[PDB]
């Protein structure tokens, strides 16, 4: 109900896996 | 530890799934002697909405101290790579994860300055900071980070 709205919108496909950067500092 | 939902100024939706939730809440720094915990953030692209399904997890593979955090383990990736092929793309890589040992956090200059030089945000992208008593998630766009809103 509070998440319906996101849940209402058909998903989106991407082509390939992404990238993710090395070595995430924080 | 049920679903968490977040909004920005446009009402796009921010979804934490509650088995996510849990999983971020298990690595919450409770003891002083808690080092640093995160991963990535996977999930959904639901038009302009957001829905996080999958995280990864901390490994020994990764650099992990009180108050810093360095996410090199190869896993990481790994779990990118095989909840896409799972998926059939649908699950996706959307952003990263960490831990604070404070109890409601707020990002800090080092925070900011990694994640605009860390994560690529030609679509959208989440950032997410697991307190010890509450979350710190925000959304990038290219170059500019804003803070989320707890939806009523
Ligand atoms: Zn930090």
């Amino acid at each position: 109900i509070a998440a319906a709205p996101a849940f209402h919108v058909s998903p989106s496909r991407e082509p390939e896996p992404r990238k993710i950067n090395k070595t995430m500092v924080s | 530890m049920n679903e968490l939902v977040f909004i920005d100024d446009f009402d796009n939706h921010v979804v934490i799934m509650s088995e996510v939730v849990m999983r971020l809440n298990s690595y919450r720094q409770t003891h002083y002697t808690s080092t640093e915990s995160g991963g990535t953030l996977i999930g959904e692209r639901r038009g302009q909405h957001l829905v996080i399904t999958h995280i990864s997890e901390p490994g020994q593979d990764d650099v992990r101290n009180r108050t810093g955090l360095e996410r090199k383990g190869i896993h990481h990736q790994q779990k990118v790579n095989d909840l896409f092929q799972q998926s059939n793309g649908f699950i996706v890589y959307l952003g990263e994860w960490h831990t604070h040992p404070e109890d409601f956090p707020h990002p800090s200059f080092i925070d900011i300055k990694s994640w605009v030089m860390g994560i690529v945000a030609t679509e959208p992208m989440i950032m997410l900071i697991v307190g010890r008593k509450d979350i710190w998630i925000g959304k990038k766009i290219k170059n500019d980070i804003k803070k989320l809103k707890k939806k009523m």
